[PDB]
């Protein structure tokens, strides 16, 4: 009706005003500022460890805060916790639902989480007197598949689902403390800020949104991608984040300027991006692709600084340790590989 | 030398035990048949599940038939982008696609065209010719045979298929729509469409599913062996 | 009948349009400064000697 | 002569 | 978690006896099991060890050949078949659970113990020079320990364990790997030492902490205990 | 008497050389293209691929160890080498032939399990390696008695006379010396049963079961046709060699007939057997569909 059309025009006016503001703050592109800096060399990471034992496609991995223990989920109904230094299997958690799509490691190391097509985020207790891993809680309430989950602390976890919503959970009570709505498509990934005061989510509507955890509101919406955003990761400084999408481009967005900074794409790359991750200093942007290899990007110059080609199937997982010593890649060939440099 | 501490050796032994258990679980899961259930909203999926047997997630049902324990996965409650999770069921033995024979006349909430049979055909086209299911056979199930027989006495098939020039009897109409469903396949060389008209009896649909799964497994074994 | 949805959308857009933004040059300088300050603390960017590498294959 | 082809 | 041992009592020298321990409240199959004996008015002495899954079995030199250790995982029972019993076998036998992975806490739970009575070179030496320390509540007391060889390994771990045996009670774990506090232990306990001399510090000592403190190494499987330092109130 | 080097006219001799050379090349090319794809492909290490690789190895060993030596024995009057080479050649030729036949049997077994018993667990790689080990060991010890006793005795009735200056040389024969003919008969019988009778019976039985279970499409007819072709090939190619062996072992053949058969049709039987060994990798690598990727 008339009111609906007036509201649509008003919203278009806000969109135009926001675009004009972003253009106004756009004076010099980040490529020009870093045009004088010394380019990084040829990054030549090589496989240091191969983690075998999964019998199906690995869908998610997450490093522990000690940079030694990592967890992986591989859709064979198993959650394996690895000792990356020795390739020993610390734990093997059987999942009630074998359709797991994400996994998380608590910063304290006492819990792991997983979820998938069952629309349930299951919390597992690792430090039990019985010596086995038990399901501490089964968080239900999402109407779609679970895409990502990240622990804030031992009692708070934020999940993203295919019902176009993100939720913050109180693990002890089991209820949704806050619901984050506004995405018009499936939310595929989320990344927590270093201070855990904010988090970004990338959805299938080719947009990324910044949420305030306590207030439960969307602060900024970032556009620019042409397809679904499958990956997202915060810059180590916390003032920027990078997104990986199905249009074969990785993009860097800065919160303060509220716009795109630089696009990481190549003509020879036409497959989508499954995972992104930043280096310890944020100089290197690692991204996993569907062409079975991971490309290392100079985050300040959009130059491919190296290739991590060691997987026979799609690279679905990516993770750099807290100390930045190693990077782990998960893949659909049921293998995890730990990569490191040499000097 | 070993150059390992006592605790390191014990941890290695624990990892070996975990590896053995994982191998046993994988061997157990290898001797299982995984079927993906697909269809329309009211395409007889519930009747199919009851014939071979918290949240609106994936519904997994098990049933053993002649020492061939099956796993049927129902994803009809996933109201999200199919392309974002359809690749999870890449290695399923077969896809059980259920359509209702009585939907040729019925029209869903979208009154303007969008015949339920046409909607199911469009769904069948997307799944049969999907990128992930290029070698996955489809066990097509045609449900509600009796309702189709009763509805065909008055309502002609021309409403759903104006190009149809056959008789109004049940046999020719059923064969024609089965041919329409089968011709949507664009990979006749790789995958095979098994078709069975669902009977009011209970013990015959599972027999057809078992037969089709046996044929699919034999063909897969032959392909792995290299005979064809 | 979607009027509440439109009101929510326009209110969210109004809240998004009221934030202050620094220049892109300033954000670029901040990112460059962070990358330069935390260099040579990056094992991936600057490889460490094999003695202090915990993932060395020699082990 | 050659009456010995031998086994195989 | 609960371990109950049975089968003790008076035995004739040269005879045989079958000790059994019943496990409850934890996954018995996932834990390695130890038998630790304690002669009357003496210190702890490791006897035997069976790995999880019975893959690995170790015996002390004084019991090798005569003692046999076995477990029945389905029924949650640990056995110790002792034959040719000597007068030196008179001791109280404990069953100790110990799980081994990265960051685990072995020797965390000890059974109540069953008493047995017989009516008649390369082993790391763990030295506790002090035997009895008079202590007063509210003060800080440090227990000293030493080892014949360095307990620090190339992987960075120092396999030294601290145990407390309250009077009329089974020993309990305080510190594992010389630095990590066992679960349920108050924060007032602390451990240190580099590779050969180790110290356990009890800051702001109170009651219920009196007893004998034992040091154990876990570097080589002929596990050795210290003589034990007694805290007398 | 006497005999001459270059036994007969150059026409039929060169025909023999050309034919045997043909088999060799065919065998070299087929086995090389079969083996190259296996090593270059890390993922192509399944049980059936391992068995095909073992068959290719056995066929290479059959070829390069049997066709040259057999050609020289049929082109040089007498046995022209020493005793150590005699024992080595006999052992390697027998082992290679037995390994090729038993690898064919194992391939038939693997195919039989995949069809009639589709729900049974697939054979593990360790099981495939164990089966290969049993195949090689059985090939070693089946005819070890024929290898321990070969001492290259010479004859004195005739002379090689070479081809230049009529240089007389002793004629050598590498025939085994059984202390009597009874164990000769029983050994040839068990070799026949264990190389032709039992393997062919097993292969035809499992292929018949495969066809029967398969009959319970357009491309399936290709499968049954290929199985029939393989079985008929294994019958026909190896039939004449064992037939001549059977006839020259038992019955009563006059010296003239024995001479004529040995110098005429026995090389033809060897040619057929080597053609079978050279065409085994051809069909098992070209008609094999997952190789055609």
């Amino acid at each position: 009706q008339s009111e609906l059309d007036q509201l649509r025009q008003e919203a278009e006016q806000l969109k135009n005003q926001i675009r004009d503001a972003r253009k106004a703050c756009a004076d010099a592109t980040l490529s020009q500022i870093t045009n004088n800096i010394d380019p990084v060399g040829r990054i030549q990471m090589r496989t240091r460890r191969t983690l075998r034992g999964h019998l199906a496609k690995i869908y998610a991995m997450h490093w522990g805060t000690d940079s030694r223990l990592l967890v992986s989920a591989s859709q064979d109904g198993k959650l394996i916790i690895w000792d990356s230094y020795t390739t020993n299997k610390v734990h093997a958690i059987p999942l009630r639902s074998s359709w797991v799509m994400t996994c998380a490691y608590a910063p304290s190391g006492n819990y792991v989480a997983c979820g998938g097509l069952d629309n349930i985020c299951s919390i597992y207790n690792l430090k039990t007197r019985e010596g086995n891993v038990r399901v501490s809680r089964e968080l239900a309430g999402h109407t779609g598949y679970l895409s990502c989950c990240r622990f804030l602390d031992d009692n708070q976890i934020v999940t993203s689902s295919g019902d176009t919503t993100c939720a913050l959970w109180d693990i002890e009570t089991g209820q949704q403390t806050t619901t984050f709505t506004g995405h018009t498509g499936d939310v595929m990934s989320l990344s927590l800020a270093p201070d855990t005061r904010l988090f970004v989510s990338g959805a299938c509507d080719a947009s990324a949104k910044l949420w305030d955890v306590r207030e439960g509101m969307c602060r900024q919406t970032f556009t620019g991608h042409e397809s679904d955003i499958n990956a997202i990761c915060f810059f180590p400084n916390g003032n920027a984040f990078a997104t990986g999408s199905d249009d074969a481009t990785c993009r860097l967005f800065d919160l303060r300027a509220d716009q795109e900074l630089m696009t990481y794409s190549h003509d020879n790359i036409i497959c989508g991006i499954t995972s992104v991750s930043f280096s310890k200093s944020g100089r290197l942007l690692l991204a996993g692709y569907d062409d079975f290899n991971c490309n290392v990007w100079d985050a300040l110059k959009a130059d491919r600084a190296g290739v991590l080609a060691g997987h026979d199937n799609r690279v679905s997982c990516l993770g750099v340790t807290d100390d930045g010593m190693a990077v782990a890649t998960g893949s659909w060939d049921s293998f995890l590989k730990i990569w490191n440099g040499s000097s | 030398g070993c150059t390992l501490s006592a605790e390191d050796k014990a941890a290695v032994e624990r990892s070996k035990m975990i590896d053995r258990n994982l191998r046993e679980d994988g061997e157990k899961a290898a001797r299982e048949v995984k079927l993906l259930l697909l269809g329309a909203g009211e395409s007889g999926k519930s009747t199919i599940v009851k014939q071979m047997k918290k949240t609106t997630g994936i519904v997994e049902t098990h049933f053993t038939f002649k020492d061939l324990h099956f796993k049927m996965f129902d994803v009809g409650a996933q109201r999200s982008e199919r392309k974002k999770w359809i690749h999870c069921f890449e290695g399923v033995t077969a896809i059980i696609f259920c359509v209702a024979l009585s939907d040729y006349d019925l029209v869903l909430a979208e009154d303007e065209e969008m015949n339920r049979m046409h909607e199911s055909m469009k769904l069948f086209d997307s799944i049969c010719n999907n990128k992930w299911f290029t070698d996955t056979s489809i066990i097509l199930f045609l449900n509600k045979k009796d309702l189709f027989e009763e509805k065909i006495k008055k309502s002609p098939l021309t409403i759903c298929y104006p190009e149809y020039a056959g008789s109004n009897t049940y046999e020719e109409a059923a064969a024609y729509i089965q041919c329409q469903f089968e011709d949507l396949n664009k990979r006749k060389d790789t995958k095979e469409i098994y078709t069975h008209f669902t009977c009011s009896t209970d013990t015959k649909n599972v027999q057809f599913v078992f037969d089709a799964v046996t044929d699919v497994i034999i063909k897969n074994n032959l392909k792995d062996c290299g005979l064809f | 009948a979607s009027i509440a949805q439109a009101r929510k959308l326009v209110e969210q857009l109004k809240m998004e349009a009221n934030i202050d933004r620094i220049k892109v040059s300033k954000a670029a300088a901040d990112l460059m400064a962070y990358c330069e300050a935390h260099a040579k603390e990056d094992p991936l960017l600057t490889p460490v000697p094999a003695s202090e590498n915990p993932f060395r294959e020699k082990k | 002569f050659l009456f010995q082809p031998q086994r195989f | 978690v609960q371990l109950v041992e049975s089968g003790g009592g008076l035995v004739q020298p040269g005879g045989s006896r079958k000790l059994s321990c019943s496990a409850s409240g934890f996954a018995f199959s996932s834990f390695g099991m130890h038998w630790v004996r304690q002669a009357p008015e003496k210190g702890l002495e490791w006897v035997a060890y069976i790995s999880s899954g019975s893959g690995t079995i170790y015996y002390a030199d004084t019991v090798k050949g005569r003692f046999t250790i076995s477990r029945d995982d389905p029924k949650n029972t640990l056995f110790l078949q002792m034959t040719s019993l000597r007068s030196e076998d008179t001791a109280m036998y404990y069953c100790v659970r110990s799980i081994y992975y990265y960051g685990s806490s072995p020797f965390d739970f000890w059974g109540q113990g069953t008493t047995l009575t017989v009516s008649a070179s390369a082993d790391i030496v763990m030295t506790q020079a002090t035997s009895s320390v008079p202590v007063t509540p509210g003060e800080s007391v440090s227990i000293s320990c030493r080892s014949s060889k360095s307990l620090l390994h190339s992987n960075g771990n120092t396999y030294l364990y601290w145990f407390l045996q309250r009077p009329g009670q089974s020993p309990q774990l305080l510190i594992y790997r010389m630095s990590n506090l066992a679960s349920g232990v108050p924060d007032r306990f602390s451990g240190s030492g580099s590779g050969t001399a180790f110290t356990l510090t009890i800051s702001r000592l109170e009651a219920e902490d009196v007893g004998v403190y034992y040091c154990m190494q876990h570097l080589e499987y002929p596990l050795t205990f210290g003589a034990g330092t007694k805290l007398e109130l | 008497t006497y005999v001459n080097y270059y036994l007969h006219q150059p026409q039929v001799a060169a025909i023999f050389i050309i034919s045997y050379f043909l088999i060799f090349f065919l065998c070299m090319m087929g086995n090389t293209v079969v083996c190259f794809i296996v090593m270059r492909n890390k993922h192509m290490h399944t049980v059936t691929n391992l068995f095909i690789l073992n068959l290719a190895i056995s066929d290479l060993l059959v070829g390069i160890f049997c066709m040259p030596i057999t050609l020289l024995d049929n082109i040089i009057a007498g046995w022209p080498f020493g005793n150590t080479m005699c024992k080595i050649s006999g052992l390697v030729q027998g082992i290679s032939v037995a390994a090729s036949v038993f690898t064919l049997v194992a391939i038939a077994v693997d195919r039989f399990q995949c069809v009639v018993y589709p729900f049974k667990p697939k054979l593990t790689i360790k099981t495939a390696f164990v089966i290969i080990m049993i195949i090689w060991v059985l090939a070693i010890t089946i005819m070890s008695p024929s290898a321990v006793m070969l001492h290259v005795q010479e004859e004195k009735y005739y002379r090689v006379r070479l081809n230049s200056q009529n240089k007389t040389s002793p004629v050598y024969w590498c025939r085994e010396d059984w202390p009597n003919q009874e164990m000769r008969k029983i050994y040839t019988t068990v070799l026949f049963a264990n190389i032709y009778l039992a393997p062919l019976s097993l292969i035809v039985i499992m292929y018949g079961r495969i066809g029967i279970s398969l009959f319970r499409s357009r491309k399936k007819q290709k499968i049954i046709k290929m199985l029939l072709i393989v079985a008929l090939l294994f019958i026909l190619s190896w039939l004449p060699l064992w037939t001549l062996m059977m006839l020259s072992d038992y019955a009563d053949l006059s010296p003239n007939e024995l001479q004529i058969i040995n110098i005429y049709i026995y090389p033809f039987a060897h040619w057929l057997a080597f053609g079978n060994s050279s065409v085994n990798p051809i069909i098992y690598g070209f008609f094999n569909e997952n190789f055609r990727r």
